[PDB]
């Protein structure tokens, strides 16, 4: 079956920038809509951003103006551009892709996560 | 068409 895979995470300085990507290993399935979650060290998982099938985008209040979600449809990848980082952004970022068709059936899929650190 | 609606509603529910 499919396995979503986040990447582009890592270490970055305060004020820095990162671009996370999320994709199905082997491009075997299309991703027409998706969202990003994050999990801080001692906090609750929270939504970060979302993009629908139509293209409509929504963000959390603590990231509007700074983050941008988008997708390259030709490579079934979804991106999260992250600008003007601050230590509050330090977290594990997860990728969520709903209702993906594979092997005769629809299913929701999650990535294993990717570390992001702002020191 | 309906599938589109479902995907989007899954995402909009998150908020």
């Amino acid at each position: 079956d499919v396995q979503l895979q986040e990447s582009g995470g890592g270490l970055v300085q305060p004020g820095g920038s990162l671009r996370l990507s999320c994709a199905a290993s082997g491009n075997i399935v299309s991703i027409d809509a998706a969202g990003w979650f994050r999990q801080a060290p001692g906090k609750q998982r929270e939504p970060v951003a979302t993009i629908l099938t139509g293209g409509a985008t929504n963000y959390a209040d603590s990231v509007k103006g700074r983050f941008t979600i988008s997708r390259d449809n030709a490579k079934n990848t979804v991106y999260l551009q992250m600008n003007s980082l601050k230590p509050e952004d330090t977290a594990v970022y997860y990728c969520y892709a709903p209702m993906i068709y594979y092997g005769g059936r629809y299913s929701d899929y999650w990535g294993q996560g990717t570390q992001v650190t702002v020191s | 068409a309906v599938e589109r609606y479902l995907k989007d509603q899954q995402l909009l529910g998150i908020w």
